[PDB]
C-alpha cells in the first residue's frame, strides 16, 4: 500500500509492521488537562472537542481560545507519534500569529502517571505548545 | 474565520494575564496601594491597539516581585 503514513491518525512502523492506531484515543469529549491555576485545556485526539467552538481540537477553557484546529496529521518520527495541530486562533502574543499544539506520543509499556497530556513547555515566541503522552498503546515491542 | 475583534477587550486581555500569571498573580488594574503602585495599564492600550506579549508578560502583576 502507498505510504505507511496516512492522514487518518494511523501509521505503520516500517521496521516491524506495527500499526499504530491513535483513533483508539480519539474522542469528542477528549481529555482535560490542567494548565494555569484557573484554567484547563480541552483536547480531543483526531477529532474536535465539543467544549469549544466547532472544529477545535485544542482549546483553553477560560475564554475558549483555540490552539489548534482538529486536524489529524499524525507523523511517525523515530518512535515518536506526532500529532500536530495548527490553524488555531490568532495568538494575542503577536497579532497574526497562530497557536499550535504538538502531540508527542511516547512508548511507556509499564504505564504510569505519564499517561496524560504532559505539557513540556510553551515556546514563548512561536506560540507552540508541546505535549507528551506516555502510553503502551504507542509502543512497538522490541 | 473572521472575528469582529483582533483584540478581544476583556476576554483575550484577562485570559492572557490569567494564563501565564495564574501563579504569579495578575492585576493590571490597580486602584490604590500604600506602595503608590496605583497605575493601571494595558486595559485601554490592548483593547484598541495591537499589543505584544512582552508588555503583558513583563507587566503581569509587579515587575520586580519575582526577585
Amino acid at each position: 500500500m502507498k505510504s505507511n503514513e496516512h492522514d487518518d491518525c494511523q501509521v505503520t512502523n516500517p521496521s516491524t509492521g506495527h500499526l499504530f492506531d491513535l483513533s483508539s484515543l480519539s474522542g469528542r469529549a477528549g481529555f482535560t488537562a490542567a494548565y494555569s491555576k484557573s484554567g484547563v485545556v480541552y483536547m480531543s485526539i483526531c477529532g474536535e472537542n465539543e467544549n469549544c467552538p466547532p472544529g477545535v481540537g485544542a482549546c483553553f477553557g477560560q475564554t475558549r481560545i483555540s490552539v489548534g484546529k482538529a486536524n489529524k496529521r499524525l507523523r511517525y518520527v523515530d518512535q515518536v507519534l506526532q500529532l500536530v495541530y495548527k490553524d488555531g486562533s490568532p495568538c494575542p502574543s503577536k497579532s497574526g500569529l497562530s497557536y499550535k499544539s504538538v502531540i508527542s506520543f511516547v512508548c511507556r509499556p509499564e504505564a504510569g502517571p505519564t499517561n496524560r497530556p504532559m505539557l513540556i513547555s510553551l515556546d514563548k515566541q512561536t506560540c507552540t505548545l508541546f505535549f507528551s503522552w506516555h502510553t503502551p498503546l504507542a509502543c512497538e515491542p522490541e | 474565520a473572521y472575528r469582529p475583534s483582533e483584540t478581544l477587550c476583556g476576554g483575550e486581555l484577562v485570559d492572557t494575564l490569567q494564563f501565564v500569571c495564574g501563579d504569579r498573580g495578575f492585576y493590571f488594574s490597580r486602584p490604590a496601594s500604600r506602595v503608590s503602585r496605583r497605575s493601571r495599564g494595558i486595559v485601554e492600550e490592548c483593547c484598541f491597539r495591537s499589543c505584544d506579549l512582552a508588555l503583558l508578560e513583563t507587566y503581569c502583576a509587579t515587575p520586580a516581585k519575582s526577585e
